[PDB]
């Protein structure tokens, strides 16, 4: 029932999301995976107890903003994908099927730079840093939308703070207007009597 | 000292890693990495006793290819990076910088519906489905190229025989006909 | 040790005053003096138990304005000046003055008709009368202004509603303005810098254009060669 | 029954009232009203043991002039207003209608400057002050015209003195004139 | 046979000296109230000259606020 | 000496471009660029007697704003480029390079299916579409914002003369003020005065009434003495 | 019958129209603009003795790729707009109903500044200046896709030849290999 | 046909008074009576060319208020009273009936102190010294008055200004009332259909 | 040396005035004024040749009683004020005054209704039909008092010779009385 | 038959040396093509990066100026 969370903000504390997501429900454990230097890896991982609070915090954040901090980037809930370092594949796990056999043909060794595997196994690391490269192309993608996001953010800020004063004032100079106007014809119907 | 070894076969073993790497130096402890089910998720961790014997088989691998399948599927391997799971960032070491104290004076929310927060979250979130869009586009390509290159796995081997019988008949050729004259 | 508050309303009574003016001092005697019939006279009298907050009271509703009801009638307080009514002056005070014997020697009468005291008394009468007009014509020019300041009761407040309104509408333009200028300016310096960015990025393409135009004729030369 | 008998003299008693308005009738209680230090106020308070005694009084002393004393200046006489002190106001003797309500939504209390009901209460202290500045000026001129009336008092006493003289004269001489002639024109015949 | 006569005669210069006396009397009281009202009439005039002396000077005082008290206006 | 006038009514005339630019320089012939059915197209082409006076009107309307209509459709100007469909690219001028000449070799044709030609013939087509899209897209969005404008001149124009109004009546209440506390303070300082010169006035009246009664009781006391 | 060509290529004449748009029927004239200096202007223009030669070779040039030179830049054909510089639209042409007359309310002359006429002046023209950047900014996007694709010229043309070279290959070795069994299997 | 104005202003000139009062016609001669000191007397002459202008110019000056200088003090205008100082009353044209008989009876003397005459004539002056202390009392009355007018020039300047200048104010106010709701009800009938 | 004389009956003349004042001094000339009908104002101007001897009338005229008509009216004698109704006051003399030439600013109007100058001329009308209406006050109390004096014309006169009458007739018999005790005692 | 299919393997040869040859020209093509393409993109990248910081120190020094002001 545990859940994980993505793109954190920068500066961030184990409690914040102890106390943040708590909302949703009980929290048995929080944690912000850190490097070995000290600098956060945007990625956090939290225990929950149950399934259904589980389910609640998730979709909660998937339709709605959880906004963690006064920096105005909501953060991203998945559930946790479980991985397992500990029970591997220990040999009676395999099947053992005609395919391991023929699977098995040769024990794992290098290739002499000529045979048929060296000319597909150069194809295999072709494709394979091709790959590479378009990871990378997709990670500097989204780092240089996000940086000028993070630029726009004050005119951003802005503008909507205008927007809501100027739509204030219409509203209030209305609201004169209405009572002035009110007034008027209420008199006028008074001294007509 | 450890390697994380990805590119595996879906019939790898703990074992098979064990004795593949073993030729480069004592083990301490290899193990392959297997999801929810147990299923084999291509990747594992090789960890040996001695610096220099992970840096050895580390460039072995990088400028040499080693195989552990029939099937010609090249192992990768890099150094691995280690990210504490239990251990975060402890409030203490958030205290310190002056940042923190003015930055968390506003609790967690949800923001409301007209106020900026909440429209500027909005671009956020659409930021967040275009990243996800490109990283599923990139996924699918290499799903499609790895079904692709594994169907040309007889042509290539027939047409590699075929490209090596018509050589040596070629010589064959050559040599008769030095012989005849 | 008591004052004289006048221009109350007609609907306050007994305990309104005896609360409202508790404040100052503790309160003995509170009364608004009605008439005959019991109506409100407006006016009241209160006798405080204690000379200096009554005098705290007189100051502070002298230069301070109290108000007793919702229609803004300020009640105003004057010291109480006191008149013996069941006793007067005696007669033994009188005679202190030997000179009083000889104002009554002549007995009360009423003037006969041609002698000089009818005569005088006469022209007493005629001033008597004119003050009387003096008094109505006051009494009246009061009670006209009054009214008239009661039919103000709405316009001016409807007035000094408007008023606090346009105030608060004009200060909140002034920081419109304000705001919109200032947003303008940052708006105006971020679009030149971004002007400037896209220019020195467009002569940096252009030079890459041209290097990759280079490498192709070059290349096509080695072709050529080959 | 009672009446208030204004304009007194300067030199008084309250049985020179009880005596005076004896005439008209029994003068139960007839006490000039006095102030503290002892001095006459300028008023009167008289009540009569029956209502028609009181208002013939005031009709005689409204058509005539009741000279009180030798100094020749009229009592003016009214009828008494009954000031009640005594019941007050009694709180569930009001009507307590619709206007008490509308007129206690807020309780006594001072008015805050600068707000509507300090500007409003303003107007208002400057009506109440100039009422009050016209009864002073009102007060000043009936003292500066009844001190003019008082001076004058010696010229017009003299001046109707010897015009008494003069006419009684005139008869004197007519009588003997009519006389000798009367008397001559019958010793004639 | 001269009975008539001589009370008529009697009573005539009796009451002819009573009336002169009356005359006397009255002649009397006029010119003394006369110099009574004289001296009366003087004392209203001298006052009335200081009274109009007073309220000149009063007048030209405010009329020397006036006009300095426009000066001022006109320099705001 | 032509300048090309655009963003114009359709309801002005030649004679009424002739007549808006006639105060910068003669008009030689003005003409609005009128298509097949006869509506005016919106530009213009204004040819001026003399160079100065084009270069003139350039300018004078660059930095100013020229107008023509009650509609505020303000003329942009820009210099005429010029064109010829009678003479084009004649072939002693065209012969004159040394590659076209062997760049001619291939008769025009339409490529064949499936080769090269074709293939990026196909390319440079759809390159061609996104051009004219883009451009049908800009057409449309700008053809959005006229409309735009034009919607609003009513809006926009009552509340210029409402803030005017605003503005002068905000002047007025202003004097209203200054002249209001001035008048007040007058009426204090001629108060002042006349409450002091009530002040002297009743003392001198009770000195010269005290005079006069000591004056009397001296009369009085004589008469007695004479008597 | 009148068409304009666009994007002809970097080295056109008269007579290169003339022969390659005569394959559609007759002609009269077709023409190069060009600029005053005397460069090409990448526009052309070319009439017709009719419509349906003229129609036909639209229809053509539209659904085909009309290459006139081994650049291989296919033409774009449309039919020319016809604009007037000679009529205008005068007083007898003009439908002077109340339109105008409201229209007809100002002297022409210019607007004075802080005031309402100049505020639409200001705006305007601050839309015509967005119309002027956002044509800029459709060309900057052609100008850099046509570079990119003349640049992927050559690659994509050798590309291609060693794609219909490898294709022969394969069909003349199938070719020889089923003329070996052939005639081994009938003798 | 002469008429006579009174109350001029303090500085006043013959050509004041003939360019003021042309305006009812053609004036023959205004004058501005001044004593010998050349100080200023407080009085005009004027006469027209004839009845009917003239009395329309009194007509007009006396319902109407005609001020002649910037002090807004309007000009009194009546008919002149001409006084013969030339020809007096000479024997021939004195009626000489038995009632100038009786009259001269004596020769005009002294009364001699004590007589008849002297008493008589004593009553007549003390009702000239009567008749001449009423007229200075009337005359002190309207200084006063004056006096008092003349103070409050720029007290009922300032108020009326105030006073004319907050009508106006309001009627602009209502005005951009009146403008501002019908615009808003021409707008709001041109959207709805 | 001139003498304003008035308080005279309409019968005097251009000589009875100048036969009763030519003992003051020589007559350089005295006359009536009379208005439009002829009809005497009751006034009367009187010069002398030497400012001395019109100084001694004045003052002769004043402390004693002049008296012209066989009715005793007193004549009253002041000296004459010098008003000219020609020479004006000139504008060489006018305009050397500062405040003249903006005091001369606004033309000659008739005030506006609504206009200060308009509600403030009703003032000055006021206070002008006020002070018309207490001279013919004062006129009309003269006219009676004087009428009034006419009718005790003839009564004063018996009665002061009534008066001198008595007080003869009392001195007589006085006298008589003192005679007849002076004869009795005699006896 | 045999002279037949001797001639068209030696045409068959023959194309295939001239294929190798276009083939391992056009590996040469990719080679340098795809180099040169990585050198322009890091560079641009650079570029890119000093762009932004400098954008960041405009961004800060206008915030210092709003809060001073």
């Amino acid at each position: 029932a545990s859940l994980t969370v993505r793109n954190l903000p920068q500066y961030v504390s184990n409690e914040l999301l102890e106390e943040a997501f708590s909302v949703f429900g009980q929290v048995e454990r929080a944690v912000v995976i850190v490097d070995d230097r000290g600098r956060p890896s945007g990625k956090g991982i939290v225990e929950f107890s149950g399934k259904p609070a589980a389910r609640k915090a998730l979709d909660r954040c998937s339709e709605g903003s959880f906004l963690l901090t006064t920096f105005p980037r909501p953060v991203t809930v998945e559930p946790m994908d479980q991985l397992d370092d500990e029970e591997g594949l220990p040999e009676k796990l395999v099947i053992k099927n005609q395919q391991f056999h023929k699977e098995r043909e040769q024990p794992p060794r290098f290739a002499q730079p000529g045979s048929f595997e060296y000319e597909y196994a150069m194809r295999w690391k072709a494709l394979i840093e091709m790959e590479k490269q378009q990871q990378d192309q997709v990670d500097r993608n989204i780092k240089e939308a996000r940086e000028k996001l993070e630029m726009e953010m004050e005119a951003a800020r802005h503008e909507h703070q205008v927007m809501l004063m100027r739509q204030d004032l219409m509203r209030r100079q209305e609201e004169l207007r209405r009572m002035e106007e009110l007034h008027n014809q209420e008199v006028q119907k008074r001294k007509q009597l | 000292a450890a390697l994380s070894v990805r590119n595996l076969s879906p019939y790898v073993s703990n074992e098979l890693l064990e004795e593949a790497f073993s030729q480069f130096g004592p083990i301490e402890r290899a193990v392959v990495i297997v999801d929810d089910r147990g299923r084999s998720t291509g990747k594992g961790i090789v960890e040996f006793a001695s610096k220099p014997a992970a840096r050895k088989a580390f460039e072995r691998c990088s400028e040499g290819v080693f195989l552990l399948t029939t099937t010609p599927r090249p192992v990768i391997v890099e150094p691995l990076e280690q990210l504490d799971d239990e251990d975060g960032l402890p409030e203490k070491l958030a205290q310190k910088n002056p940042m923190y104290q003015k930055e968390r004076e506003t609790p967690p929310r949800f923001a409301q519906h007209g106020t900026f927060e909440y429209e500027y979250s909005q671009r956020w979130k659409s930021l967040d489905e275009m990243e996800k869009q490109q990283r599923e586009q990139v996924e699918k390509n290499m799903k499609d190229a790895k079904d692709k290159l594994e169907s040309e796995m007889e042509d290539a081997y027939h047409e590699h025989q075929a490209n090596l019988l018509r050589q040596d008949l070629m010589r064959r050729q050559e040599e008769l006909r030095r012989m005849e004259e």
